């Protein structure tokens, strides 16, 4: 879930995500233990986003055709909780 | 005033088939070294890109080499232990069949003691050099448990 940025010395990278890790164990190190990772890039066109910071002041998302999936108590028992308040 | 002499130094050498109970060793010869050991290397280092150190562990042996008279009866018994085979005797988990453990003793009164490990390699037959004297033959051990033993 998690976007990952690296610094190296002198070059800074985002949009990365851990893709490998190899562990070692040998005679040659005891103490410690040598390991290899790898990084790759998601790559994402318009790099750089656009934001607003009014929630009301945003465009619209398009959710299509879903089911009223019913599975409800029933009529006037739920109207005469939600009006008479119980 | 410090006695740094090797005058009356004493080894024994105890094994778990061969020598049950284990011989001595007393006759150490002249033109060789009459014990020596390498160079023990526990520690390793790499680095770092930043500019840096990094320091470890890592395994390291022990390897030691004594030289006695030819003819000798101590060669005698050090030829014994060489011919032996590891193939041979009884097999039970995880002994180093026939461990040889060696107590050296020195003049001054310090004692070390040395196990797990087994003799490495040897002479198999004299050699005469060009003025007529056979040569000292030389043994080398290894050891992988030193028992951190140096009391007065």
């Amino acid at each position: 879930d998690t976007l990952y940025k690296v610094i190296t010395r002198g070059m800074v990278f985002e949009r990365m995500m851990c893709t490998s890790e190899a562990l070692n164990q040998t005679p040659d190190m005891i103490s410690a233990t040598p390991a290899r990772l790898t990084f790759s890039q998601v790559l994402v066109q318009n790099p750089k986003p656009i934001m607003f910071r009014n929630a009301g002041d945003s465009s619209m998302i398009d959710r299509g055709l879903a089911l009223a999936e019913d599975v409800v108590g029933s009529a006037g028992d739920l109207f005469d909780y939600a009006v008479n308040g119980v | 005033m410090i006695n740094v002499s090797g005058f009356g130094t004493g080894i024994v050498i105890v094994s778990a088939s061969s020598f049950p109970m284990g011989f001595s060793l007393s006759k150490f010869a002249d033109d060789e070294s009459p014990i020596s050991s390498k160079e023990l290397e526990p520690f390793g280092y790499e680095m770092l890109y930043d500019g840096g150190l990094f320091a470890f562990d890592k395994a390291a042996p022990l390897e030691v080499s004594v030289s006695v008279i030819a003819g000798s009866e101590d060669d005698i018994n050090l030829r014994i232990l060489l011919n032996s085979k590891k193939g041979s005797f009884r097999f039970l988990p995880g002994i180093i069949p026939d461990m040889t453990t060696l107590v050296a003793t020195l003049p001054d009164g310090g004692r070390t003691v040395l196990s797990n490990g087994t003799i490495l390699k040897g002479p198999a037959i004299d050699t005469i050099q060009n003025t007529g004297r056979r040569k000292g033959n030389t043994y080398t051990f290894v050891f992988g448990s030193y028992l951190g033993a140096q009391t007065a």
